[PDB]
């Protein structure tokens, strides 16, 4: 989740954008 | 700002200034 993806891993606007509303 | 490791309020701050209006939902155990 966004967890591993941005704080883990490096984020993206991507991968934030998908959890926008 | 968004091409970082991202943790705990950072990560949130982004999304509140990427997702604008439409705002989000952040969901650290999903």
């Amino acid at each position: 989740g966004i967890v591993e993806q941005c704080c883990t891993s490096i984020c993206s606007l991507y991968q934030l954008e998908n959890y926008c509303n | 700002f968004v091409n970082q490791h991202l943790c705990g309020s950072h990560l949130v701050e982004a999304l509140y200034l990427v997702c604008g209006e439409r705002g989000f939902f952040y969901t650290p155990k999903t």
